[PDB]
RNA sequence: AGUAUGGGAGAGGAUGGUAGAAUUCCAGGUGUAGCGGUGAAAUGCGUAGAGAUCUGGAGGAAUACCGAUGGCGAAGGCAGCCAUCUGGCCUAAUACUGACGCUGAGGUACGAAAGCAUGGGGAGCAAACAGGAUUAGAUACCCUGGUAGUCCAUGCCGUAAACGAUGUCUACUAGCCGUUGGGGCCUUUGAGGCUUUAGUGGCGCAGCUAACGCGAUAAGUAGACCGCCUGGGGAGUACGGUC
């Protein structure tokens, strides 16, 4: 996973823009952190929004 | 940071054998040049205690070397030690 | 004097006390009503009832203005927090959405000691 | 050498100088040496949120291979220019030529 | 959040509505857990009587 | 036991930069009778305009969600993101040294929090302290404020229920179920099924145990070395010595 690939980062986050558990998405443990950095890097990137 | 290639030209000149990585004289050089490069870094992070065990290991695996080099021949250690400019 | 069509209501609702402000857009302030100035005076603060009375008093003072549409914001915790919605689409208003814009820090400040009670 | 990711959000005013600072940028790499792996301009976004009282912003992505003395200089050089907003150097292995995600 | 009312929707579904939206976010934890400050040794006490209870509550569905 | 070469995961350590949420404070816009707090009150704040809402600024500290009986580190302990310097670990096939090992009295290095010295910083919290309640008394538990400290830089201090209350290293002794990082094989409907290795958990045979319980992460069966114990108080105390 990227920080450009918008699409499949918005697939894993809230309405308020929280990160999903993995429990609730069957994700693997690896592949859910490279998810979360890349989410917090898209953050920062102002790609998509922090909350709200 | 050493490179291959240092590291590669330190056995060549230090290899007693063709494809010789084991003995105690390269071991004892690689040692040596590892704990020579570190200085520097050590000399701007004081305070890497985490790291500077691993030095302090590394000086220990090279004492253990160089003592039983000199129990199993001294010739060997005393040429060695004049190479890499050792006190002991 | 002034006439404004659209609004928008706060509603700080807390342990001890709800408050209601109605606001213009931009957050210009019309009229306010609070449980503490309606009675129920003590432990009566918390209680819906008097954030329903509350509610239609400030919404009772609001009217002046002509504004038929509203929109809500929440904050906080307590009793009473939908009572107040309750009692504002009771008056009559046009509850446009319902919101909670409670505040929610990242870790920041050191918050007070239990109470050892 | 190394490689290194950079993304640059431009203010959206300044969007008309921004082929002259890249080509500045890609001078200086050239002229150290280095290596210009990939370039887009993604234009201009609406920002997820504001920055600097601003809503929208130009963006653009290269990836560059060069050394430490080129990649501080375009360190201070991204500090100082006021056109630039929002830099973000990443460090990657391997130089990656593929056409990116969100290139239009 | 952001519950817009639809042209019909009656006030009592839509604060009911919005209740369980609030609910499935969870707002309301957080402001409680905020009230005071825990110590960090009740912190992993607490996380790790989650961990039994939960892997308890595993096996029994399990078995 | 160690060395060279290819890969992998990681809040391992040091330095610098930077992002968003939130508390406090300072101004201004609207608005005017309360706010705050408790079991109930009161102290306190506010008509000299508080609280609420909006806008613009200053500064300090910590990083929601991810987050996990998860991960890393000899221990203490390590959490936003980015760059630089840097230690260890895991994994595969080859190629080398040839016992180069284990433990360790003295000695030395590191070592939570509080505390000490110099300079800076100071939002929030808060020992001491002040007032308000409760009580027969209240040196407290509750409430309202609040200093040192908590923060940064350079040193000292050597202490914790610093705990698995279980010293280090080594070989062997039924099984069943999870999970983290790798290697190998086989299916296809794109992810799965079997193995094996190094960690981390839940049961359990034999064996052990006063009992509780442990049980391949032994407190079982054996070897090497070190530290420690000899009824409860007096006492980890006095004297002498070192720091
Ligand atoms: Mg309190
Ligand atoms: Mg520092
Ligand atoms: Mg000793
Ligand atoms: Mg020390
Ligand atoms: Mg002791
Ligand atoms: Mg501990
Ligand atoms: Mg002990
Ligand atoms: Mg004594």
């Amino acid at each position: 996973i990227d920080y450009k690939d918008i699409d499949t980062l918005k697939q894993y986050i809230t309405e308020n823009g929280k990160i999903v558990p993995s429990r609730i998405t069957g994700t693997k443990a690896r592949y859910q952190r490279q998810l979360a950095l890349a989410i917090k890097q898209a953050r920062y990137l102002s790609l998509i929004p922090y909350t709200d | 940071a050493l490179t291959n290639a240092d590291r590669a030209e330190i056995i060549a000149k230090f290899a007693r054998a063709e494809n010789d990585t084991g003995s105690p004289e390269v071991q004892v050089a690689l040692l040596t040049a590892q704990i020579n490069d570190l200085q520097g870094h050590f000399k701007a992070h004081k305070h890497d205690h985490h790291s500077r065990r691993g030095l302090i290991r590394m000086v220990n695996q090279r004492r253990k070397l160089l003592d039983y080099l000199n129990g199993k021949d001294h010739e060997r250690y005393t040429a060695l030690i004049g190479a890499l400019g050792l006190r002991r | 004097t002034r006439t404004v069509s659209e609004g928008v209501a706060h509603i700080h609702a807390s342990f001890n006390n709800t408050i209601v402000t109605i606001t213009d857009r931009q957050g210009n302030a019309l009229a306010w009503a609070t449980s503490g100035g309606q009675g129920f005076r003590g432990s009566r603060k918390s209680t819906p009832f008097a954030a329903q009375v509350a509610a239609e008093v400030a919404g009772k003072a609001a009217l002046d203005y002509g504004l038929k549409n509203l929109d809500v914001l929440v904050k906080g915790p307590g009793p009473g927090r939908e009572s107040a919605v309750r009692a504002l689409g009771a008056v009559g208003y046009k509850i446009n959405s319902i919101t909670d814009v409670t505040p929610i820090p990242h870790n920041g400040c050191r918050p007070p000691k239990k109470r050892r009670v | 050498m190394r490689h290194y990711e950079i993304v640059l959000l431009v203010h959206p005013d300044q969007s008309d100088q921004v082929v002259g600072m890249v080509e500045r940028y890609i001078s200086q790499i050239k002229e150290a040496d280095g290596q210009i792996h990939r370039l887009e301009d993604w234009g201009r976004r609406q920002l997820a949120y504001p920055i600097n009282k601003i809503h929208k912003a130009h963006y653009i992505l290269m990836n560059v291979e060069c050394g430490q003395s080129t990649l501080d200089e375009l360190e201070e050089l991204f500090r100082y220019n006021d056109a630039i907003i929002r830099n973000l150097i990443i460090r990657r292995e391997h130089a990656i030529t593929e056409e990116s995600l969100l290139a239009k | 959040p952001q519950v817009k009312l639809k042209e019909g929707e009656p006030v009592d579904v839509a604060i009911r509505r919005f209740k369980r939206s609030c609910e499935k976010a969870g707002v309301l934890a957080d402001v409680r857990k905020r009230e005071f400050y825990e110590k960090p040794t009740q912190e992993r006490k607490r996380k790790k009587a989650a961990a039994v209870k939960r892997y308890q509550k595993k096996l029994a569905r399990e078995s």
